[PDB]
RNA sequence: AACUGAAGAGUUUGAUCAUGGCUCAGAUUGAACGCUGGCGGCAGGCCUAACACAUGCAAGUCGAGCGGAUAAAGGGAGCUUGCUCCUGGAUUCAGCGGCGGACGGGUGAGUAAUGCCUAGGAAUCUGCCUGGUAGUGGGGGAUAACGUCCGGAAACGGGCGCUAAUACCGCAUACGUCCUGAGGGAGAAAGUGGGGGAUCUUCGGACCUCACGCUAUCAGAUGAGCCUAGGUCGGAUUAGCUAGUUGGUGGGGUAAAGGCCUACCAAGGCGACGAUCCGUAACUGGUCUGAGAGGAUGAUCAGUCACACUGGAACUGAGACACGGUCCAGACUCCUACGGGAGGCAGCAGUGGGGAAUAUUGGACAAUGGGCGAAAGCCUGAUCCAGCCAUGCCGCGUGUGUGAAGAAGGUCUUCGGAUUGUAAAGCACUUUAAGUUGGGAGGAAGGGCAGUAAGUUAAUACCUUGCUGUUUUGACGUUACCAACAGAAUAAGCACCGGCUAACUUCGUGCCAGCAGCCGCGGUAAUACGAAGGGUGCAAGCGUUAAUCGGAAUUACUGGGCGUAAAGCGCGCGUAGGUGGUUCAGCAAGUUGGAUGUGAAAUCCCCGGGCUCAACCUGGGAACUGCAUCCAAAACUACUGAG
């Protein structure tokens, strides 16, 4: 279990925010839809920028609404 | 329920033998089938293109006997079978106990032979039974009850077999009354008057 | 009613004043260590810690507080001691 | 603790039993870890009455499984 | 074992084609009502006031835990038929304790969310069960009962005096446990019962053995608590919302991670992919329609959650913030000596009330199950069974044959007849169900007692286990089922008949009364109103009303439209978003194929098997379209690199 998003905010402190996109199809009407995913990832360095490109693994919870962790930066 | 009433009255309205009155004695003297029943016998005139498929219906449901909560019931297990519902549909009907009672010819009416079973005096793998709903299968030795061979009712429809011949599925003995339900019957030994296409197409819509 | 729920009620008192005494000993052994370190102390509250490890611990197999958390309250005290060197 | 015992399925007077395992504190016919055989009293004709697995029973039995007064016969005529 | 069905009609007009509404034919319900009414199987029965409740019963059990008081048989003596006392003691239960009342039964108020489904994982707990491992050493102080005093209308409360335990508390020891930095430090226990070779001794006892119970601990199952990701009703004439709010650090707190809590730090967080707010509603496996896609809906059965008169709160404990527990506040009934008390049927019956509408103050512990004791036994309004109600599905009766002077009798008529109609009558047979009489399984596994053989042992003493022998047990119950007797006797309605739509003519009535699902009939000849004959549909039921899905290609993904029938913004530019010309190369996110884990059981479907058949019950398979993890393929789309 590995997942892969992009950056979008620095603003808080040792902690990250990514969108992991995702295509599900439509129920009914045979589509397939974009529909967006925002976690809370915990950054550890303070040390990644708006608009990297990560991967986040599932861990314990650290506060409430930050169970990802930071695996490694793929590309900058 | 049964029908309890006058029998060549439904013979009347349908126009045909229908083979319902008892004895070889004559159609058409005690019946008198030229009209339509009722006050107005003498007009008449296009029946109607649903009143032909119901006609045909109602038909095939007097010879036997069955009334209709009864008839839809084999005609789910027509559709349940593979293949032919049309077939299958009599088919479930010639294997029912009262028609294989006629059939060995142990009674001169059907109705007859409905009260036989209902006495228990037929006995079917040895053992009695009293349901004029019975479905036998292949090979099943209909026999008689030792306590009613004597009855004259058995004795003289045997007289009344001349002016039927053997069905060529069942085969009979009489001296022991021991019929034997050889196989099913085919598609062949059915008259052509009655419909396997309209009957069918009738309980769509 | 029942004879039998007013038995588990005259039972219950029996307990809880017998309880109550063997939770509150717990708690006055633990504030003695807990007040002696607030004041810098190094060997005040080194002799409050040696006669409260077999208070705790004795009232563990008794079934009053739960063995895990007095497995709590030694870990975190020797972690305040050892701040003091 | 977990048990093996008796369910009822059937019409009036006339009981079809199931050989179940089922924690202690259970319904009769509420929930069950599985079910492993059946027991039919009233069996004629090509029905069978006892009809165990000896396999899950191997295996339940080796973990503390707590058989009841019928199921300690059953078993045992195998 | 794997497996198939798709119908239309009427109505806008002098008439026609089209667009478009409306209405009917179908299958269904926890149904209600009207008319009518023989039977048996298998089912179901407060959908409204979560509105109040008279009276019965629904969780107790252990004397192989310990006091105490009842004291049998019997051992008796004595005295003269009976008592006296004595001796043992079997019984028996108010009290302390160990367990259990957190399971089983009930209801749908609340909650629009992580409650509930599906897939995952990490930070924990777990009495009774199973497998192990190490033990089960000694000692003390109190307490109810019972005494006795005092107070209270009671419900009860208070004091002094006495005794015991597997109750309670120090002390001793300890891994294979906790903390620690190695070093070191800390913590437990309970005994009763059956026997007995030898020996100490009051085989009071020690003693040996066995059964049981208890103390640490590791593992296994079982149950439980948490976190993530997704899906989850209508409203945009609801667009901004939030300061433990969103992160960090330090300290607490809980079995366990966390703003769970606190002190300072920082100014964040979510939102048009619909936050917030309003309105309603317990969800799910499934049921009902449909050819299918879908659409509604969550009665009985099963899983999960939430409550126990209203609002709080904790204790006890393995596990409750506890339906027959405790405390408080409130409302409402009742008691009282006026001081004070008592109670909670959304357990099974039952009453009142509401309402179109929903059942007996039953029978038992025999079965399957639970609780305690394993020694039998004892409790059980969950269960297993009966009673009531055409409330539904499935089955069977209400006779069968012969019989034309084609009888009366009825209705109609061109007056000739036709029709009701072989239908009756008449004649010959038959007796299921109901009634009556006799017979009669299966649901029964055990328990007691006795005997015997194995292994426990120091002692085949006890006890456990095979087996033998003997004795005992069913609410249902007049059992299903079988035989005999009576005699055709014991047993048919309901709507409709102008068109859709199967089936018709006379008589009243005359724009009156009346009918109606739509078209619409009735003004003096009505096949439509009211009757009478006749006839057609269904039957122990038939009709209307209410309510869903079909037909409706009438919200059109499969499957429609926009020149004039309703329907193209007055025209531009443009953000989010949707779609992408052409060559290679790479990659594997989509896509296809396969494997594994899962998708509870039931239900539906397929092949069988049992009840005289069927409904009903039941064995084996398929299916559950899913989600996740791996392996391979590379055409097309995506991404990447070059043109």
């Amino acid at each position: 279990r590995t997942l892969t998003g992009r950056v979008v905010s620095d603003k808080m402190d040792k902690t990250v925010t990514v969108l992991i996109e995702r295509r599900v199809k439509h129920p009914i009407y045979g589509k397939y839809v974009k529909r967006s995913t925002k976690l809370h990832a915990h950054d550890e360095s303070n040390q990644c920028r708006i608009g990297d490109l990560v991967t986040i693994r599932e861990t314990r919870p650290l506060a409430k609404t930050k169970a990802w962790t930071l695996v490694d930066i793929v590309e900058r | 329920a049964r029908y309890i009433g006058p029998k060549c009255k439904l013979s009347r309205r349908e126009g045909t033998d229908l083979f319902l009155k008892s004895g070889a004695r004559a159609l058409d003297s005690k019946c008198k089938a030229e009209n339509v029943p009722g006050q107005h016998g003498q007009r008449r005139g296009r029946l109607s293109d649903y009143g032909l498929q119901l006609r045909e219906k109602q038909k095939v449901r007097r010879i036997y006997g069955v009334l209709e909560r009864q008839f839809r019931g084999y005609y789910q297990e027509a559709s349940r079978r593979k293949g032919s519902t049309g077939e299958n549909l009599l088919q479930l009907l010639e294997c029912r106990l009262d028609n294989v009672v006629y059939r060995m010819g142990f009674g001169s009416t059907r109705s007859e032979s409905r009260q036989l079973v209902s006495h228990k005096a037929i006995t079917v793998n040895g053992q009695t039974v009293n349901i004029p709903s019975y479905q036998v299968k292949a090979g099943d030795v209909v026999a008689v009850r030792e306590k009613s061979k004597n009855q004259l009712r058995i004795a003289q429809a045997l007289e009344l077999c001349g002016q039927r011949g053997r069905v060529e599925w069942v085969e009979v003995d009489l001296d022991k009354k021991a019929g034997t339900f050889k196989s099913a019957p085919a598609r062949s030994d059915l008259s052509a008057d009655i419909n396997e296409n309209l009957i069918v197409e009738l309980y769509s819509k | 009613n029942t004879p039998s729920a007013k038995k588990r009620a005259k039972q219950a008192e029996k307990r809880r004043s017998h309880n109550a005494s063997l939770r509150s000993m717990v708690r006055t052994y633990i504030k003695n260590v807990v007040k002696a370190i607030d004041a810098k102390d190094l060997e005040k509250a080194q002799a409050a810690f040696t006669a409260a490890v077999p208070v705790i611990d004795r009232m563990a197999d008794k079934g009053i507080i739960h063995k895990n958390k007095a497995a709590r309250h030694k870990s975190r005290l020797s972690g305040h001691i050892k701040a003091l060197s | 603790m977990v048990t093996i015992r008796l369910a009822r399925g059937g019409s009036k007077k006339r009981p079809f039993y199931h050989l179940t395992v089922t924690n202690s504190r259970n319904a009769r016919d509420g929930r069950f870890v599985e079910r492993i055989g059946f027991f039919n009293p009233v069996a004629t004709g090509g029905e069978v009455r006892l009809s165990v697995d000896q396999e899950r029973a191997t295996y339940w039995l080796g973990q503390g499984a707590q058989p009841s007064e019928r199921v300690a016969q059953l078993l045992k005529d195998a």
